[PDB]
């Protein structure tokens, strides 16, 4: 119970950090003030980050499901 | 009680006016375009927020946007 | 329900119950203070996720405690 | 009335095979997005949208139907062929009870061969559950040579069917006048197809199905049987079996039909040997049925000028409360295909549901009741087919209201008056669903709560606050005591489900009386609740398809559209298409319960091995006590009968264990489509297009996310497939490994 | 015939020939040198 | 050995698993006659099973306490203890095949886009061109580093962005 | 234990991708160049442009919770 | 138009038996809408709420509870029968308002009298971020 309760809360708290991190970009983000800094340079090339993340999930998902199926059969 | 704003990129197609059922959009003369027409939104109190108009707009990006907001009896489409 | 079935099916249904409440001989004397309408789009995503997560927790908690308690090992 | 054809309308060539999308004006341009691909396979067979001409729509339909027959006939010939060359029919015919059927031998590759189980009869292969072996025995079939010919006939007739579709469309295609001769079609379909069709079958049963199954049931070996053709040639042979054949048609033309009492009978009940209906009774049935359809075919006045006129019959049945009634329907039915399709689907689906109930209680083909896997598979199949077909009526009726509805023809008509009190229909029907779900499903929760609290005396059960179905119980006895009074010439009753004694075959019971109690009261009501609601979703979509208070103009938007917009608080899933998409899940849920009811009831109260001291049912008769609680349906049905599927690894039933899991994967996979929306996906593809663009490897056909309507369709498809395939694995593995 | 070859060059047909090749090749590669796991 | 794993030849559970899987077939073989086809099918499966077990032992595999073979992934331990064919060598075999699919599809995309109506070339392929590229991709690594060192692999800020 | 750890990694990487996307694409997308003007949580931009249902950053958090529960499961 | 046409509350209605899509308690309490038009012959047309009805030669009048129900009918008459309808808004107090051809010319045709409303002189986009207006309402205005 203690291990499961902490693990389930961990995910809920972690989801809030991103979500409340997304609200910052809408409401409390000023591009002209934060120009050339790390925060704008991340937002500039986001197509690369989301692309690499997608590749990791696809490769991890295809291989993990495959090994499980190959052994099920 | 919705908000309807039209932007500088209108070209006087009139397709927004023909589409929206509730007669919330009309054409007004203007000197910015070839057609010498521009839209307008005088009566947004009758806007049901259907958003059909935006679909009619055939520009790269919409010269007409319906920013949803506070609701009302007319906006919710309540016959009762 | 809230995840699969959207709003438009329901608002047409509530319009039908409204007709009956007014045409009934005695119930029509009673009238709501606030008009009844179906739940919004974003509200249903939230509500259905709550009914979805609570079942995803109450089910396991019973299985976790009962499986481990009955065997005592 | 006359024949009317137009010669060589269409040239035959592969020019349009190279140009996909020719049928539509929008698609003939070509693809610039990948959405053009989905629209292609979707709008392919929507002939009403291609062109306004009703004539061309009729030519296309009448020729496409010739394709489904050819597709069926090679499928049917495949079963006959695969049963001839890769089966154990000749072995099963000599020992039906102990040997199991097998029409699908597998190849020897990695793994796989274990599926070729030890079926019996010097043969190993996949165990089938289609009942073909009992069908081929009901007819006179002893050898494999009779199955080979039967297969070659299907390929010959199928090519004729396919040839016909090219001929009736590309070369000589009928006119619209030929199609509107509806009165002519009814006489030919009733007398010719149903009448002579049944009269013909009687002939085969009388000359082959009776002279062969009599010897087989008397222990004679199949190889020693005289062949089906020889019986026709020698009037002495068949006379030894049925002496009435010596008189030869003189009894018929002299109107002394009592002489044919030997083979034309009204025995009723079942055969003690085979556990199936008396073959003599069926020849009597199909003979009777032919005379009934033959007179029916001489009703309409096609061209002779004598008979009824459909239009005069419809516009003459008028009433006060209805006003103008049934008037403008002959113009509807003769003009819209969707109207006829909706009516046909409603009865074609409700019939397959009747076939499912009238077969299990009245097993027609021999050695079917003892093959529990076969008897359970036919019921579950013909029932699912009925649910789909019924739901198609709600879809293919809403299309009529949107597309083929002209208010000019309908003024103060039946169709107009129904729309004008639609809010009363849906309102009164909403109250019933809430009434049922509370008083029916709430009873289940009451029993669960009472049991967990330690108050079993307060449950609804036999030892308890009994709610017994008196009306059903009275009907069982009435049909059981009918041979005495209401049907004196009947030797016995129609089935043993009403009442009587057990019929045992091979140590297994074929059928025995079914008792109805408190549980059978709750379930029968549970079905009504799931049926009244499934009607509410479809009927609401039909009446509110053309217009509503929320959206007074839906007909201009069309049949299938996702939503009018985020206004009015939200208008998503308001179309009639989205009502069908919802009715499917309910329809699937309703049909699934009507299947669990059949499995647990028949396992516990009916099926089982007969011993010297009574019968030992499979589940020990636990339907009465456990079914009243929902936990019983979780414990005694699911957590128990799932042992045969789970433990199937390492045996011939291993395929069901895989499909059992695979079906769960596809079911869940659907949830991605139903729960999410096309907005998140189209943005994700943009970040993917960047990488494909960065490397100069990008498609000229732009990638676009699945359409809202498609997303919903893709969900219910993968949803139903996973939900249905699970049972298909959870049943056949449970029942093939009997108990 | 020019249109027939064009029909055969569509996506559904070329994919059918690809599938028979790749599946036929793999099944044939399992039939001979049966059930491989380690590569020598 | 390594990681506390025994070789599959020396293991007892490995041979226990062989005697079990053969006993199932011998029991299944008793039902049928000697010269029948079901007998020939099961004897072949018996022959394959006996071959599967001895070949895995001969290949220096590592079996655990459960008796099933385990694979090792680090090339250092694989090469040191002679277990390279398991994972380390399967990785190069696949990458050559995966790269071949990429270098081929990338070339068909570029070349069809140099002509009129490239959209039609995707749904209606140019099979003579596709086979030409498919038999020219045997040396795909050479062309990649040729195209990387040249600079004609990647595009340079002529791509759409969103802000 | 090897396959279980790899399956987890797939869940953690994909869950971040669902969230990260809703954050970086919160300000704007090609389908909706100005999300920032509407807000964090809105229904959709309509059936136009092929369909815009579940674009907002709220709808990304909404979909991640399903994966979160799957990962912690 | 030249002048707003005042409402004639006593004109013949079409021949329609009735339905359940009619007016509810909201109409008597809050507001309702009525539409007028002039037909040259007797025809049949589809109602927004319910089924079919028969027009009458001369003026015709209906009562609806929503503006969309009225404009849905104008689009049908202007297209199918090529007529010129005009509809009003009636409150519970008896006040009347003339809505749709407010200038006499339909909105899809220009007229010199009209004045622009809610007209931003900028491109879509190209507007301040929400942070600049963080503590009052509106980024688009
Ligand atoms: C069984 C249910 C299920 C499954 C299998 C998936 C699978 C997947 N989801 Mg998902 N999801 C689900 C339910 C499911 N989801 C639910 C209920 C929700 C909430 C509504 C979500 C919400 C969600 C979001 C928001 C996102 C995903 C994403 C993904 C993908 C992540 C990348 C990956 O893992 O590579 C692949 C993983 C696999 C398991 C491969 C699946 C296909 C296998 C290999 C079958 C191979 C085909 C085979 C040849 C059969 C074909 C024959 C047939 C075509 C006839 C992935 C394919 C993320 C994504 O987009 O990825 C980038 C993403 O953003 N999901
Ligand atoms: C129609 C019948 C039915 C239905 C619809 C359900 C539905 C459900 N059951 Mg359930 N159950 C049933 C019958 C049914 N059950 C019966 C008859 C029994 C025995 C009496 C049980 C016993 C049971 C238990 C003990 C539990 C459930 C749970 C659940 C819920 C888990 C849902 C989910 O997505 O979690 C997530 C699904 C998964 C994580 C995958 C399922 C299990 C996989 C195989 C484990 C794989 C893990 C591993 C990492 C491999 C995956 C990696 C991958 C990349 C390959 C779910 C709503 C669970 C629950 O309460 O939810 C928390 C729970 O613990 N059921
Ligand atoms: C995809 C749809 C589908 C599929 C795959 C199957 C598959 C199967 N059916 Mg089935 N069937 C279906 C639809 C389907 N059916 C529908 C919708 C109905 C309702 C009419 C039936 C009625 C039906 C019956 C009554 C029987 C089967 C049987 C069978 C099984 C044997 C196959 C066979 O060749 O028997 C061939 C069937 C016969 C030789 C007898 C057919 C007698 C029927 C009553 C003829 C009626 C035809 C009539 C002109 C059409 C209806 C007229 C209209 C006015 C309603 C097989 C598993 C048989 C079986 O149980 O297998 C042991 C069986 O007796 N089917
Ligand atoms: C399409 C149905 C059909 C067909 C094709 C046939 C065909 C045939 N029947 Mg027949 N028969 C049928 C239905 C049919 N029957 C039915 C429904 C009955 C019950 C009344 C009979 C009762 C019957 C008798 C009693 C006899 C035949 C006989 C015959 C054969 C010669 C008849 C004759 O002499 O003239 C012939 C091949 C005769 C025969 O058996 O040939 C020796 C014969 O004596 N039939
Ligand atoms: C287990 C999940 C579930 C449940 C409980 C329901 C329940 C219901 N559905 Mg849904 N359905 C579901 C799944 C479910 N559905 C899903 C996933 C879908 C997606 C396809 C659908 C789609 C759907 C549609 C489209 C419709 C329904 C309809 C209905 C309602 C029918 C009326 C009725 O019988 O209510 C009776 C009440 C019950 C069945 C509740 C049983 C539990 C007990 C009786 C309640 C006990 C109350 C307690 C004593 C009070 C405690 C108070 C406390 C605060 C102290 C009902 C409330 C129909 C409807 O609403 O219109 C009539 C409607 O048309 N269903
Ligand atoms: C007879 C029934 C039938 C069926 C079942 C299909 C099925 C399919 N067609 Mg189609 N087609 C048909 C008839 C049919 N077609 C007819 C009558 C025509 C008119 C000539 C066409 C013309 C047509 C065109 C123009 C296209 C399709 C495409 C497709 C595929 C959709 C793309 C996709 O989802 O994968 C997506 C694929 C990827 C994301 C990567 C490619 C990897 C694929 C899956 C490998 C190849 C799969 C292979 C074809 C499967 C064997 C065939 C299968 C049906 C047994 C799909 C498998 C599209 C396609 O590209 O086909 C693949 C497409 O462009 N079809
Ligand atoms: C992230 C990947 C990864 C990881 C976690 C390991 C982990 C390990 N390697 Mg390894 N290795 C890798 C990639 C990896 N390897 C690659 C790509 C190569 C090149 C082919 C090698 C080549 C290699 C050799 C040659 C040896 C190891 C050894 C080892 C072990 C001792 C610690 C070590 O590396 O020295 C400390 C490293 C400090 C930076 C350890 C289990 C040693 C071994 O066998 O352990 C007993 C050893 O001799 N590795
Ligand atoms: C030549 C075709 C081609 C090429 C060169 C690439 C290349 C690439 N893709 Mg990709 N992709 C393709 C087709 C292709 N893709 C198709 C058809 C689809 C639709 C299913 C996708 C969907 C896709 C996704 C979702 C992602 C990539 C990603 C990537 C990048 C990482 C590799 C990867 O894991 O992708 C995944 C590989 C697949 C999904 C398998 C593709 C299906 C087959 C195997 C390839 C098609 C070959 C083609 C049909 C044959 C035509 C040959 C011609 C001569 C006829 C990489 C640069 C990832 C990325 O963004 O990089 C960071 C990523 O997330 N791709
Ligand atoms: C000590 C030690 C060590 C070390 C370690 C290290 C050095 C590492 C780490 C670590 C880490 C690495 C951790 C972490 C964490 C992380 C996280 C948790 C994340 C994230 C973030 C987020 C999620 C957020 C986002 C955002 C947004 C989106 C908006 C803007 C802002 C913000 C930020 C809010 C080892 C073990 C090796 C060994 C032993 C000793
Ligand atoms: C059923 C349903 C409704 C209608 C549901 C309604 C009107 C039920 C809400 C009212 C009832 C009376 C509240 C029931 C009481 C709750 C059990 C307890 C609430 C406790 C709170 C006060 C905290 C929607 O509006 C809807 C909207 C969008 C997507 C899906 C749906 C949807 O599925
Ligand atoms: S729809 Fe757009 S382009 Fe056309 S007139 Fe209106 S604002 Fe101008
Ligand atoms: S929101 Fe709807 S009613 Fe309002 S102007 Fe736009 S399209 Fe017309
Ligand atoms: S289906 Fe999607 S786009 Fe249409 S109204 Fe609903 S949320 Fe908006």
């Amino acid at each position: 119970s203690l291990y499961t309760h902490h693990q389930y809360i961990a995910g809920f708290i972690m989801c809030g950090a991103f979500a409340h991190g997304a609200i910052f970009f809408i409401r409390d983000y000023d591009p002209e003030q934060n120009k050339g800094n790390v925060l704008a340079r991340v937002l500039d090339h986001k197509e690369a980050i989301i692309s690499h993340l997608s590749w990791v999930s696809l490769f991890l998902g295809f291989h993990t499901l495959g090994l499980y199926v190959h052994n099920d059969v | 009680a919705h908000v309807v704003k039209i932007y500088d990129t209108c070209i006087g197609c009139t397709q927004c006016v023909r589409a929206c059922p509730l007669d919330v959009l009309e054409m007004v003369p203007w000197d910015g375009c070839k057609a010498a027409q521009m839209a307008s939104s005088p009566r947004t109190e009758d806007c049901v927020g259907c958003k059909r108009c935006e679909t009619a707009c055939p520009t790269d990006f919409l010269s007409v946007r319906v920013y949803l907001g506070n609701e009302s009896t007319r906006s919710l489409g309540l016959a009762y | 329900m809230f995840l699969i079935s959207w709003r438009g099916y329901w608002q047409e249904l509530i319009e039908t119950l409204v007709w009956a409440h007014e045409k009934t001989p005695l119930a029509n004397l009673v009238y709501w203070k606030d008009k009844p309408v179906a739940l919004s789009i974003v509200q249903a995503r939230l509500v259905g996720l709550a009914h979805f997560s609570v079942g995803y927790i109450f089910t396991y908690a019973a299985f976790l405690i009962a499986s481990t308690a009955g065997r005592f090992g | 009335v006359k024949i009317a054809v137009d010669r060589n309308p269409v040239e035959t060539n592969f020019e349009k095979w190279a140009k996909p999308g020719h049928f539509s004006r929008a698609l003939a341009k070509g693809p610039n997005t990948t959405t053009w691909i989905w629209n292609l396979h979707a709008d392919a067979h929507d002939f009403d949208n291609h062109t306004s001409d009703l004539e061309e729509i009729s030519r296309k339909v009448f020729s496409a139907h010739f394709g489904q027959l050819g597709i069926i006939l090679i499928w049917l010939s495949g079963m006959y062929f695969h049963g001839a060359r890769f089966s154990n029919y000749e072995g099963w015919l000599s020992d039906p009870t102990h040997i199991k059927p097998s029409a699908q031998v597998v190849w020897p590759i990695v793994g796989q061969e274990i599926l070729n189980g030890d079926v019996g009869g010097g043969f190993q292969g996949i165990q089938i559950t289609s009942g073909f072996f009992q069908l081929w025995r009901a007819s006179g079939i002893t050898s494999e040579l009779q199955l080979y010919s039967t297969a070659i006939g299907g390929l010959v007739l199928a090519a004729a069917c396919f040839f016909a579709g090219w001929f009736h469309y590309h070369k000589a295609a009928p006119k619209l006048e030929w199609f509107q001769n509806v009165e002519s079609m009814l006489n030919h379909h009733l007398a010719g197809l149903l009448g002579l069709g049944s009269l013909a079958w009687a002939g085969h049963q009388i000359h082959v199905s009776l002279p062969v199954n009599k010897l087989l049931d008397a222990g004679v070996d199949p190889k020693e049987i005289p062949l089906p053709h020889e019986f026709l040639l020698n009037q002495s042979i068949i006379a030894d079996l049925y002496p009435s054949f010596s008189k030869g048609l003189a009894p018929f033309f002299t109107l002394n039909w009592a002489e044919y009492s030997d083979f034309l009978t009204f025995k009723g009940g079942l055969n003690p040997v085979t556990g199936g209906l008396w073959l003599s009774d069926t020849a009597h049935h199909h003979l009777a049925i032919a005379v009934l359809f033959l007179v029916a075919g001489h009703q309409y006045r096609t061209n002779w000028g004598i008979g009824h006129s459909i239009k005069d019959i419809l516009e003459s049945h008028k009433g006060p409360f209805t006003g103008n009634g049934h008037a403008g329907l002959y113009e509807i039915l003769t003009t819209s295909w969707h109207a006829q399709l909706a009516i046909n689907l409603a009865l074609f689906g409700s019939l397959s549901i009747i076939v499912a109930h009238h077969m299990y209680a009245m097993p027609p083909y021999p050695y079917l009741a003892t093959d529990y896997g076969t008897q359970l598979s036919l019921f579950t199949h013909h029932m699912w087919i009925g649910g789909f077909c019924v739901v198609g009526a709600g879809a293919h009726a809403a299309i009529f209201m949107v597309r083929d509805y002209d208010p000019t023809n309908n003024y103060n008509n039946l169709l107009d008056r129904v729309i004008r009190h639609r809010d009363a229909i849906i309102s009164h029907l909403n109250w019933v669903s809430i009434f049922l779900g509370f008083h029916s499903f709430g009873l289940y929760i009451h029993n669960d709560t009472m049991s967990a609290l330690g108050r079993p005396q307060d449950m609804f059960s036999d030892t308890a606050i009994q709610l017994q179905p008196v009306f059903a119980q009275w009907i069982q006895n009435t049909h059981f005591t009918a041979p005495q009074l209401t049907a004196p010439n009947a030797l016995a009753a129609t089935s043993l489900t009403w009442g009587g004694d057990v019929v045992a075959v091979g140590g297994k019971v074929a059928m025995m009386p079914i008792a109805l109690g408190t549980s059978d009261f709750l379930v029968h009501h549970i079905h009504a609740f799931t049926i009244h609601v499934t009607v509410l979703i479809l009927l609401k979509g039909v009446l509110f398809a053309r217009s509503s208070r929320l959206i007074p103009d839906k007909a201009n938007l069309g049949f299938r559209f996702p939503c009018d917009g985020p206004g009015r608080g939200g208008t998503c899933q308001v179309s009639a298409w989205d009502h069908v998409f919802l009715g499917l899940f309910w329809m699937y849920n309703s049909l699934s319960i009507v299947i669990f009811h059949f499995s647990w009831k028949m396992q516990s109260d009916v099926w089982g091995t007969v011993t010297d001291s009574g019968v030992s049912h499979i589940t020990g008769g636990n339907f009465a006590q456990s079914a009243n609680t929902i936990n019983g349906w979780l414990r005694d049905f699911l957590w128990a009968q799932s042992s045969q599927v789970i433990q199937s690894y390492g045996s011939a039933l291993s395929a069901y264990g895989l499909m059992f899991l695979g079906a769960h994967f596809v079911w869940a996979f659907s949830l991605m489509f139903l729960f999410s929306g096309r907005g998140y996906w189209q943005e994700l593809i943009e970040s993917i297009v960047w990488a494909h663009n960065k490397l100069r490897v990008a498609p000229s056909i732009q990638p676009r996310a699945l359409s809202i309507t498609q997303g919903r369709a893709v969900g219910v498809a993968h949803y139903l497939l996973g939900g249905i395939a699970t049972t298909w694995s959870f049943f056949l593995a449970r029942i093939i490994a009997v108990g | 015939m020019k249109d027939f070859t064009t029909y055969l060059s569509t996506a559904p047909v070329v994919g059918l020939g690809w599938a028979i090749f790749t599946s036929g090749l793999l099944i044939e590669i399992n039939r001979f040198f049966p059930d491989p796991l380690v590569f020598s | 050995d390594i990681a506390g794993l025994t070789p599959c030849s020396e293991s007892k559970a490995y041979n226990k698993l062989e005697r079990k899987e053969l006993k199932v077939l011998d029991k299944r073989l008793k039902q049928y006659e000697p010269g029948s086809a079901p007998y020939l099918a099961l004897q072949a499966t018996k022959e394959r099973t006996e071959n599967r077990f001895k070949t895995y032992a001969k290949q220096g595999l590592l079996c655990g306490n459960d008796g099933l073979p385990h694979l090792i992934s680090d090339p250092g331990l694989a090469l040191r203890f002679n277990h390279a064919g398991e994972v380390f060598i399967p990785t190069f075999g696949f990458l050559y095949v995966a790269g071949y699919i990429g270098h081929v599809g990338r070339q068909y995309i570029i070349l069809s886009k140099e002509d009129a109506k490239p959209t039609d070339k995707e749904i209606i392929l140019d099979v003579p061109l596709a086979l030409k590229l498919a038999f020219q991709g045997w040396a795909w690594p050479l062309a990649s580093i040729q195209e990387l060192r040249n600079g004609s692999l990647l595009e340079k800020d002529e791509n759409i962005t969103v802000s | 234990d090897f396959l279980v750890h790899h399956a987890i990694a797939l869940g953690l990487h994909t869950t971040t991708l669902i969230l990260v996307k809703g954050a970086l694409d919160a300000r704007g997308s090609k389908l909706m160049p100005d999300k920032k003007d509407f807000g964090y949580s809105f229904p959709c931009d309509g059936p136009g442009r092929g369909g815009t249902c579940d674009i907002s950053a709220y709808d990304a958090f909404y979909l991640a919770v399903f994966w979160m529960l799957n990962t912690i499961g | 138009p030249w002048k707003q046409p005042e409402l004639d509350p006593d004109t013949p209605s079409p021949i329609f038996g009735g339905s359940t899509g009619g007016l509810l308690r909201k109409a008597q309490v809050e507001e309702f809408y009525v539409i007028t038009w002039e037909s040259p012959k007797e025809q049949i047309f589809e109602m927004p709420t319910g089924g079919a009805a028969i027009m009458r030669k001369g003026p015709n009048l209906l009562k609806f509870a929503r503006k969309e129900q009225c404009m849905a009918l104008t689009t049908q008459l202007r297209s199918k029968f090529r007529q010129t309808p005009c509809f009003y808004r009636v409150y519970a107090d008896g006040k009347v308002q003339y809505l749709h051809p407010k200038d006499g010319v339909y909105p899809e045709k220009v007229n010199a009298g009209r004045v622009g409303v809610n007209q931003n002189m900028r491109s879509i986009g190209k507007n301040v971020d929400p942070i600049k207006v963080v503590k009052f309402t509106g980024s688009e205005p």
